[PDB]
């Protein structure tokens, strides 16, 4: 699962079988690191209109 | 069921009778009107291609 984002610590407690996380709009906003079983929030990079 | 438009009200019409109000009700009613929407902007290049 690839993408671009800011990976921060997450307070979402995944169940042990779950790996990725999606919001209402089916975009990956939470993920589990495969090396160390920790949950990371994926905040989209700060795009903006100039 | 077949719907009913309203209760029947046969007005007591005659050529020399009038109905005059002897009292009044100060009635306040609500009218809700939408004015604006959410202002949305889409980066077309990022939406199509990232
Ligand atoms: C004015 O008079 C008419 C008749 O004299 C009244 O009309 C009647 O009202 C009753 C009440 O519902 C009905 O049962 C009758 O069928 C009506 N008759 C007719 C010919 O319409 C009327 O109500 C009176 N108006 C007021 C404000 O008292
Ligand atoms: C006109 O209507 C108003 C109410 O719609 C009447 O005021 C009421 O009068 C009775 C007895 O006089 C009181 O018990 C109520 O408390 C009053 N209501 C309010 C809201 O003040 C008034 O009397 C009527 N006038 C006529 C000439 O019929
Ligand atoms: C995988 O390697 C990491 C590296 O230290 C280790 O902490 C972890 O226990 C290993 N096993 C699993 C199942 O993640």
């Amino acid at each position: 699962l690839t993408g671009t984002g800011v990976l921060t610590e997450s307070n979402k407690k995944f169940l042990p079988f779950q790996q990725f996380g999606r919001d209402i709009a089916d975009t990956t906003d939470a993920v589990r690191d495969p090396q160390t079983l920790e949950i990371l929030d994926i905040t989209p990079c700060s795009f903006g209109g100039v | 069921y077949t719907m009913s438009l309203g209760a029947e009200n046969s007005v007591a019409y005659s050529n020399n009778s009038i109905a005059i109000p002897t009292n009044f009700t100060i009635s306040v009613t609500t009218e809700i009107l939408p004015v604006s929407m959410t202002k949305t902007s889409v980066d077309c290049t990022m939406y199509i291609c990232g």
